[PDB]
């Protein structure tokens, strides 16, 4: 069974406490005690169930940034494997 | 101490909200020591035994 | 058909600890479902030599013999590649023991 | 079992098992047993004598009790748990599995076509008020007087 | 009615029961039910194949069926051990095969039609499910205690396992002020 | 023209298995 | 950084841990060489106070325990608190803090549940002004001031008693259930009674100053 | 077929509209369009054709086809 | 432009590799043992358990990494190597190049580290495996057994020392040390109570195969006095001990690498076992009986005809196939799609040191990945649906319908579309054997590619499909995250490993 702890202390839990309101008055001889904490969970009201709800771009750049050093890396390793300092240009390319 | 402190110029479910939040606190703090001393309990064979047993083991293999 | 009164059943070793997931929520299960599950690990023979007649003779003879069959189509098929010089089924030894890409290098 | 919400609980003199026992020293005894459980722990829980039981049973995971008797059980292991049955449960009782008549037909002391062992028996409802009979069962290991 | 004439593995003797009347097995029929039976499945085929049917002739369909319904107008009124009756339900199975088309048409109302069970239609127990509180309303409690049982929490959807020990803001202060208060006190 | 309800769940009628599924038509 | 200031602290107690124990050893060697029987002796291992090994109670000095009370682990009382014969307080699993002016009975059992829900504290909160019952069973439950409990009462986890409220004896309270400020409820399946009333309140004020006055003599003759 | 309820927890696609179709259709059709320009300009690198009309191989010219000398 | 520097990263990192993985085992160890005193559990939120999973996981991962760097430079360096032998077309200069010894840490067991491309793939399959096993065990291990958390760690130990070494009897007790850590994940970790007799099992099989190996390795030391691959070019085996030494070790290994004859264990073992363990066991620890006999295999010269070899791996073929179609139980099928498959392989290593051992090699990680998907996809209908029967559960579309998609897209990777490894393997071993044997390759295909396909295809689509009507109140949820990207991870390696360096294969 899980035993870890619910109450934590980096955020708040997100809640609200109008729903589920309490009695708290007018008993009768027969019914049972009210509830005590009765709070429900709030939504963010933009949060989609259906999707990944991501607005970051460090994937994104992690991704861009790893393949332009990869083009970078192969520009050097063609421009060593030829014997030049940098790659030698061509005046016109043909199809293979 | 909220505990302590006096409560009556509040209503019940004042009291009550505060008196929860209050405990919630300090058991946020007692569970940071508790797992702070546990955690040093874990640390301290790692540095008091982990050279003796790779000497131990060494001088069996190599 | 009457349903089952015993059954082979689902068990669990001593101590085990249960699966939780999806809330845990388990339903009571179908007798006639859970005895197809537990039938064919616990049928048996009845006597000796009752397999041979069981179903077909002359297939479940043929399904004895299929390793005959097949090593001796490979030995034909070995006797078309002998005369005809093509790879035979032997353990070839051409690299002399030295492994695909194995590093040999030397110390000192 | 069968309940219904606010219904008050059932008496365990009504659910009681009687079993009809003579003796190694041919005294009577009545003995109380309940369904789901083996006619061995039954006569230990109420201490009766002339049983051994050595292997205490057998073993804990294919055991005989289960209704359907699993193919690859060990069966009994000691044969010293015999009891006798009397003619109507023990017709009732049916054909011996072939590793209890195997353990029952070996042992050191006779026995008889009634023979049973007592591991073997899952105590039922129409066991009420059956009789049975224990002659003293063999002694096998050192370990035994120990 | 349900339409499972070739989905099972029948013979021809249960298939021609089940045609000519609604059971495999017709010998526990009352003498007026089969005759009841029989004469729907005769009228059900002979408007399966002269009203609705390749080049239909209405004038042949009504003396065919006033001839049948005479003739089961004399059968109901026979005596279950007479050869007369059983010559007559003979005649009658006999022309149900004879009349026995392997493409006929099954009304889309009946239970093994070919567009029967086309959608999955979900019950309450499954409208009514929100684990997580997105459409319906979750307690912080995760459930309301009934009397006479102890409070304890739901067991979760995944039960991964996979945590950590408890996390704490940095530079958490945490620190026995209740003690320190105290021992400070006296 | 009438205001019919849901659709009805023995649209999916529920199998109950009668008969013990041999071994030998698996 | 802390850290290091707990692994010194557990290095510190494992040594004092070792040098007692070899010290209890070798006077139990010197009794065997002096033919002595004295740390034979099979005394009651029984303490008052039991503190887990940074789990200490703290109160203060106004506070009465009775020798035969047991405060184990983390227990904070205030000032004029009173626990009575034979009471235990396990706070070993999470804290029970008990307010000022507060009266604990002699059988009265206090203990904690090991987790609850979200938003719910799961260690033991007593207010001030609280008269407590003998034979009661307290497991984490919030009992705010001025707050009556009859004797051989149980109340459970997630419980919450607001300001006032009185609890009949002999009477149980279900987990997570809440009973109203100025109200008498009563029975197992705890039900509502009439609100109660100045005359009442002010009787049950008095009780538990006369209790308290009444504790204090006996720890004064204690002394 | 007449409609009937799904529940909200399951994420299946019956009888589904979204209202805001127009910007996720533009959204997912112009980087779509962008995607396969650069595949068909990498491709076109590795694009073979005969020769046009009126125009003739010169079977001693480079590109036309060659054996292996041995 | 290839020079020492590439060399001496190649072998620093083979090396260093397993010290941080003795290192985090020895630290995890200790802080378990020193940390309590019984060494079980404490069920509360600050129990050691907690951190040693995440240790565990931690390392094995950050392992990996640093295998896949370690993996790169070899394969580099081997083909550097290659080309300076190759060049080298003076009479008068040869290749003689004397590397030294790292002064950090010694050379385990006081050996040489040598390593080849199969031994590395191996070991990458190890550790992938490892990784998803672990992941799929979390909830089995509990009070009272949570030490059985380590049991990778050192099985990616041993298998290492295994890969790493020129030392036939090192290459032997390492092979040997894998059984005692399965027995005990067998007998303590699965739930089922039909595992105890199934263990028996497993151990009675693995053992007399291993005994048959142990004779055919005690042969092969007596005669040679010798425990080094290398001197085995020195010495000639006559005809009688030749074909002693193939008969045991094939006969040997067949037994842990599920041999026609020999799968009684391997159906109760998947069967009774947990899911964990019998991705482990299908995805990497039958590969380890490929490995050695190669070895062996190829060290040696035998004059023998291999057909009764290929003949039995055949008939393990057509047998496992044949029997698709009458399972109901989704694990015994896929247990039968391993049987079919490991013998696939199996075959390929019966004509020696030929091209057709890269086939092999390489149907060895595509079955890995292939088998592991689909104990995993098992292992979660089994957890949804608390049964794994066809006949108790149908319908897994229209109700968490992520996991029959996944269902469906790993019918048709194991049916084999040509864009990924399983097409590529299955290529390799057909062209070589339709030029070896063109009636016995079209008989193989027919037999697998047909009738245990449609067999499988029967059983698992009757699942996917159907209406979930009888316990609507019970129904459970669909794939959660670490399930999905399980299986997206599988899908991918499947089809990015189908653009691998073609130097190697
Ligand atoms: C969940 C449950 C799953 C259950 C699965 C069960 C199995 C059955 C299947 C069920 C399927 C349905 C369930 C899921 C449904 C769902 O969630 O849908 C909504 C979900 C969207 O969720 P969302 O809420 O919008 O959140 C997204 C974020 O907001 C976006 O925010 P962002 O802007 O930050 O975007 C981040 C994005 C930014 O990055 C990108 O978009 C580019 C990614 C590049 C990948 C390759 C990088 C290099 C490494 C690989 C080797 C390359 C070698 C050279 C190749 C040339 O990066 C990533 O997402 C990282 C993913 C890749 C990590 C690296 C490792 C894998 C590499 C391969 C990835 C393949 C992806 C799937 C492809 C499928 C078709 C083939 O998915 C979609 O709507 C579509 C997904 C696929 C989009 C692909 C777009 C094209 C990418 C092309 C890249 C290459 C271009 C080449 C050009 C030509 C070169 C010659
Ligand atoms: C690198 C290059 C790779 C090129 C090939 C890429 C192949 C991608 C295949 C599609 C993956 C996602 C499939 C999702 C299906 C789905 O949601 O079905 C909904 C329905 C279920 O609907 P639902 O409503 O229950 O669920 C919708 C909500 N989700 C999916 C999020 C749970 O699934 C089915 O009906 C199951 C069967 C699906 C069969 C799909 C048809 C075949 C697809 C072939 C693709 C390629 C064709 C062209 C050839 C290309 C050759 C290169
Ligand atoms: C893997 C173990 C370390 C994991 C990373 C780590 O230290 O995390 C921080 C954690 C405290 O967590 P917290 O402060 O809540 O979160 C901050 C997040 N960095 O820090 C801790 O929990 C600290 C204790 C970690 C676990 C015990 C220490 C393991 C390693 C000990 C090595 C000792 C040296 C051994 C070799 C030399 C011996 C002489
Ligand atoms: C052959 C006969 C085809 C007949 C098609 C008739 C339906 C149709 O396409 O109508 C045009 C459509 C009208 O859209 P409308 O009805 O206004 O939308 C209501 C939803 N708010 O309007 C459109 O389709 C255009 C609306 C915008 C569409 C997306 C634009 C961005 C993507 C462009 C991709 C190219
Ligand atoms: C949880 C904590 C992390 C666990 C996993 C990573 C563990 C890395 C090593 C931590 C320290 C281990 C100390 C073991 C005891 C000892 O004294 O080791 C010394 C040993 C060198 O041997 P030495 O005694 O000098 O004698 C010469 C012959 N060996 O060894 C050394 O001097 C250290 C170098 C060993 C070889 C490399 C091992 C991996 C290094 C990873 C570096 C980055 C780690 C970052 C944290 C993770
Ligand atoms: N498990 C089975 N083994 C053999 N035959 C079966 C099995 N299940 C169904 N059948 C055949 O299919 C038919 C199914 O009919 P059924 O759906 O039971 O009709 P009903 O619901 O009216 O009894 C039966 O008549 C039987 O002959
Ligand atoms: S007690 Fe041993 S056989 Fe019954």
């Amino acid at each position: 069974r899980q035993n870890f702890a619910k109450n934590i202390t980096t955020t708040d839990i997100p809640k609200d406490s109008h729903h589920f309101a309490a009695k708290r008055s007018g008993f009768t001889q027969t019914e049972q005690a009210p509830f005590a904490y009765n709070d429900v969970y709030q939504y963010p009201k933009d949060y989609k169930p259906w999707n990944y709800n991501y607005k970051g771009n460090g994937v994104l750049l992690a991704l861009f940034l790893g393949s332009a050093f990869s083009l970078v890396a192969y520009e050097r390793s063609y421009a060593s494997k030829t014997g030049r300092y940098q790659r030698k240009v061509q005046q016109n390319y043909y199809q293979i | 101490n909220v505990l302590l402190s006096n409560r009556k110029n509040l209503t019940p479910q004042e009291s009550v909200q505060k008196v929860i939040n209050y405990a919630l606190l300090q058991d946020a703090k007692q569970r940071s020591r508790t797992l702070r001393h546990i955690k040093a309990s874990w640390v301290i064979p790692a540095l008091l035994f982990t050279y003796p047993a790779w000497y131990l083991a060494k001088g069996a293999v190599n | 058909a009457a349903p089952p009164a015993a059954f082979f059943l689902y068990f669990f070793v001593p101590d085990n600890f249960p699966s939780a997931q999806s809330g845990f929520r388990t339903a009571s299960r179908n007798p006639f479902q859970v005895q197809f599950v537990f039938a064919y690990d616990n049928w048996e023979y009845k006597y000796c030599g009752q397999w041979w007649s069981m179903g077909s003779l002359a297939v479940n003879v043929l399904f004895f013999v299929v390793p005959l069959f097949l090593w001796l189509i490979l030995q034909t098929q070995s006797d078309q590649s002998s005369n005809r010089d093509d790879n035979s089924l032997t353990f070839y030894f051409s690299n002399a023991g030295f492994f695909f890409f194995q590093i040999y290098t030397n110390t000192g | 079992h069968h309940h219904h919400a606010g219904d008050q609980a059932d008496r365990v003199a009504d659910k009681i098992i009687w079993i009809n026992i003579q003796n190694r020293i041919g005294q009577f005894e009545r003995i109380s047993a309940f369904e789901g459980e083996s006619l061995l722990e039954a006569l230990q829980r109420n201490k009766v004598a002339g049983i051994v039981a050595t292997c205490e049973g057998g073993e804990d995971i294919n055991t005989m009790l289960e209704k359907p008797i699993d193919p690859v059980t060990y069966g009994p292991f000691c044969s010293s748990c015999q009891v006798v049955v009397s003619n109507p449960w023990r017709n009732k009782m049916g054909n011996l599995h072939y590793l209890e008549e195997r353990n029952l037909v070996r042992s050191s002391y006779p026995t008889t076509e009634n023979s049973r062992l007592a591991c073997c028996i899952l105590v039922e409802k129409w066991m009420n008020e059956m009789i049975i009979s224990i002659p003293q069962n063999p002694n096998s290991v050192y370990e035994d007087n120990m | 009615s349900k339409a499972y004439y070739f989905v099972k593995n029948f013979s021809w003797a249960e298939v021609s029961n089940l045609l000519c009347y609604g059971t495999k097995y017709p010998t526990v029929l009352n003498h007026q039910q089969k005759v009841t039976r029989l004469y729907r499945a005769t009228l059900r085929r002979v408007y399966a194949h002269q009203v609705e049917g390749y080049k239909t002739d209405f004038k042949q369909y009504n003396e065919n069926i006033t001839d049948i319904g005479k003739d089961f107008n004399k059968m109901l009124a026979l005596k279950p051990e007479s050869l007369e009756l059983q010559a007559y339900f003979k005649k009658y199975e006999d022309l149900q095969e004879e009349l026995f088309d392997p493409a006929m048409i099954i009304d889309e109302s009946r239970p093994y039609a070919a567009s029967s069970g086309r959608y999955y239609i979900f019950d309450d127990y499954l409208l009514k499910f929100d684990p997580f509180g997105f459409y319906s309303p979750k307690l912080l409690s995760e459930n309301r205690p009934e009397e006479a049982m102890p409070f304890y929490e739901d067991y979760p959807q995944n039960d991964s396992h996979w945590n950590l020990w408890e996390q704490f803001p940095e530079d958490f202060e945490d620190s026995n002020a209740e003690r320190e208060a105290i021992l400070k006190s006296n | 023209g009438w205001d019919r309800p849901d659709v009805p769940l023995s649209f999916n009628p529920l199998y109950v298995h009668k008969r013990e599924l041999s071994i030998f038509d698996t | 950084m802390k850290l290091f200031q707990a692994m010194w602290t557990r290095t510190i107690y494992s040594i004092g841990r070792m040098v007692r124990e070899t010290g209890l050893a070798l006077d139990r060697y010197g009794c065997k060489l002096e033919q002595d029987i004295s740390c034979y002796e099979p005394l009651s291992r029984h303490r008052n106070i039991l503190p887990i090994y940074d789990l200490v109670p703290t109160f203060y000095h106004s506070t009465f325990i009775a020798p035969n009370s047991s405060l184990i682990g983390a227990v904070y009382l205030g000032q004029n608190t009173v626990v009575g014969y034979g009471s235990t307080l396990r706070g070993d699993n999470h804290a029970i803090r008990v307010g000022h002016n507060t009266v604990i009975g002699d059988k009265v059992a206090i203990s904690n549940v090991a987790t609850l829900a979200a938003g719910i504290p799961v260690s033991t909160n007593i207010g001030n002004h609280v008269n407590i019952g003998a034979g009661c069973v307290l497991q984490s439950c919030v009992v705010d001031d001025n707050v009556t409990v009859g004797h051989n009462t149980v109340i459970l986890e997630g419980s919450v008693l607001e300001r006032g409220s009185v609890i009949a004896p002999n009477s149980l309270v279900p987990a997570g259930r809440l009973i109203p400020s100025g109200q008498l409820w009563a029975g197992s399946p705890v039900r509502y009674v009439r609100d109660l009333k100045e005359e009442e309140i002010k009787l049950n004020l008095e009780q538990t100053e006369q209790n308290l006055s009444i504790g204090k003599t006996h720890k004064s003759s204690l002394i | 077929f007449q409609k009937y309820p799904i529940p909200r927890y399951l994420h299946v696609g019956q009888w589904i509209v979204n209202k805001n179709w127009k910007w996720n259709t533009f959204h997912m059709f112009f980087p779509t369009a962008i995607l396969c320009f650069m595949v068909w300009r990498n491709s076109m690198i590795s694009t073979a054709k005969p020769p046009n009309y009126g125009e003739y191989v010169d079977p001693q010219s480079p590109v036309a086809p060659k054996a292996i000398k041995y | 432009m290839f020079n020492l520097n590439t060399i001496y990263l190649s072998r620093i990192f083979i090396e260093f590799n397993f010290y941080f993985l003795f290192f985090l085992f020895l630290i995890s160890s200790i802080i378990f043992y020193f940390s309590k005193i019984i060494s079980i559990q404490n069920l509360n939120q600050n129990s050691v358990f907690n951190f040693l999973k995440l240790a565990n996981i931690f390392g094995i991962l950050i392992s990996f990494f640093i295998h896949i760097i370690s993996f790169w430079f070899y394969c580099i360096y081997s083909y550097n190597l290659s080309l300076n032998i190759f060049s080298d077309i003076n009479l008068y200069n040869s290749n003689s190049i004397e590397l030294l010894n790292n002064s950090l840490l010694p050379n385990y067991f006081k050996s040489n580290i040598t390593i080849d491309f199969f031994g590395l793939i191996l070991l990458t399959l190890a550790y992938i495996v490892g990784f998803v096993s672990i992941l799929a065990l979390d909830t089995r291990l509990y009070w009272k057994n949570i030490k059985y958390i380590f049991s990778f760690t050192i099985f990616l130990l041993i298998v290492y020392v295994y890969v790493t070494v020129s030392n036939i009897l090192l290459f032997f007790m390492c092979y040997e040390l894998l059984l005692i850590p399965s027995f005990l994940i067998v007998y303590f970790v699965s739930p089922s109570r039909r595992a105890i007799q199934a263990s028996l099992y497993f151990v009675i099989w693995t053992q007399l195969g291993s005994l048959l190996v142990l004779i055919a390795i005690s042969y092969i030391i007596s005669i040679t006095n010798t425990y080094e691959f290398n001197d085995l070019k020195y010495f000639n085996f006559t005809n009688s001990e030749s074909t002693i030494i193939i008969f045991l070790i094939f006969l040997g290994f067949g037994f842990k690498a599920p041999i026609w004859p020999f799968h009684y264990w391997l159906t109760k073992t998947h069967v009774e076992a947990p899911s964990g363990f019998s991705i482990y066991l299908s995805g990497f620890l039958v590969k380890t009986a490929l490995y050695g006999f190669y070895k062996f295999n190829t060290s040696i010269f035998i004059d023998i005809d291999s057909s009764i070899f290929i003949a039995i791996c055949i008939m393990g073929v057509v047998d496992s196939s044949l029997k698709m179609w009458g399972q109901t139980d989704l694990k015994k099928l896929v247990a039968y799609g391993t049987i079919q498959e490991m013998n696939i392989i199996y075959l390929a290593f019966c004509w020696g040191d030929s091209c057709a051992i890269l086939g092999g090699i390489l149907f060895s990680a595509t079955h890995a990945f292939l088998s592991a998907l689909m104990f995993f996809l098992v292992d979660c209908i089994y957890r949804r649906y608390h049964t794994r029967s066809l006949v108790e559960v149908n319908g897994i579309l229209h109700i968490t319908p992520n996991l029959g998609l996944s269902i469906l897209f790993m019918l048709v990777f194991f049916s084999g579309i040509p864009g990924t490894i399983k097409f590529i393997s299955e290529f390799y071993i057909f062209s070589g054997l339709l030029e070896a044997s063109p009636f016995i390759c079209f008989i193989l295909m027919l037999v697998a590619n047909v009738l245990g396909l449609i067999g499988f295809s029967k059983s698992w689509f009757n699942a996917t499909f159907g209406m979930p009507k009888k316990n609507t109140k019970y129904l459970p949820m669909d794939l959660s995250f670490k399930e999905s990207y399980i299986i997206l991870y599988c899908f991918f390696f499947l089809f990015i490993f189908s653009y691998f360096s073609s130097i190697f294969f």
